């Protein structure tokens, strides 16, 4: 009976959830962590993974 | 568990302002004013 | 691996071939010393807003 | 060995020193790609081909 409110949470629940598994993408980079793009690459080269 | 990913990802709740008993005590009034006044209560006095 | 946070003893139950863990957003949780075979977990030290 | 024939060494189990190798004749060709040889010897690897 209560779907409707339920709705609801369960919308904000998977906006938050998506955002996170946005955070393993490389969007065409050669890694998803900064730190081994920084620590792999000279600073002239590693801005554009960036 | 989910809760303290997310909040290791700079991602946070904020609480209402009003809590659930003050709502209950919203409610309470209206219907306490409904039962003993009709709908005087709505338009002025009760 | 570079990385800041806080490192304390972990309970998981690491079997011998697993070296490090993850968490859900695909981030490194725990890991294994390489001079003692160690399960240390790692927390992000604390923050909050203002 | 020639070209056609070329030779694989499997390297494993090491400290590799990546410092001292400036010391032939200097190299005409010296290129990485992926990494930067700017005394970037701070790096493990699993294996070297
Ligand atoms: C080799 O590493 C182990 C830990 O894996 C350490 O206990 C030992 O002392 C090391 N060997 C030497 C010769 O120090």
């Amino acid at each position: 009976a209560l779907g409707k409110l339920q709705d609801v949470v369960n919308h904000n629940a998977q906006a938050l959830n998506t955002l996170v598994k946005q955070l393993s993408s490389k969007f065409g980079a050669i890694s998803s962590v900064l730190n081994d793009i920084f620590s792999r690459l000279d600073p002239p080269e590693a801005e554009v993974q960036i | 568990d989910l809760i303290c990913a997310q909040k290791f990802k700079g991602l946070t709740v904020l609480p209402p302002l009003l809590t659930d008993e003050m709502i209950a005590q919203y409610t309470s009034a209206l219907l306490a004013g409904t039962i003993t006044s009709g709908w005087t209560f709505g338009a002025g006095p009760a | 691996l570079k990385g800041t946070g806080v490192l304390t003893e972990s309970n998981k139950k690491f079997l011998p071939f697993q070296q490090f863990g993850r968490d859900i957003a695909d981030t490194t949780d725990a890991v294994r010393d390489p001079q003692t075979l160690e399960i240390l977990d790692i927390t992000p030290c604390s923050f909050g807003g203002v | 060995a020639s070209v056609y024939a070329w030779n694989r060494k499997r390297i494993s189990n090491c400290v590799a020193d990546y410092s001292v190798l400036y010391n032939l004749a200097p190299f005409f060709t010296f290129k990485c790609y992926g990494v930067s040889p700017t005394k970037l010897n701070d790096l493990c690897f699993t294996n070297v081909y």
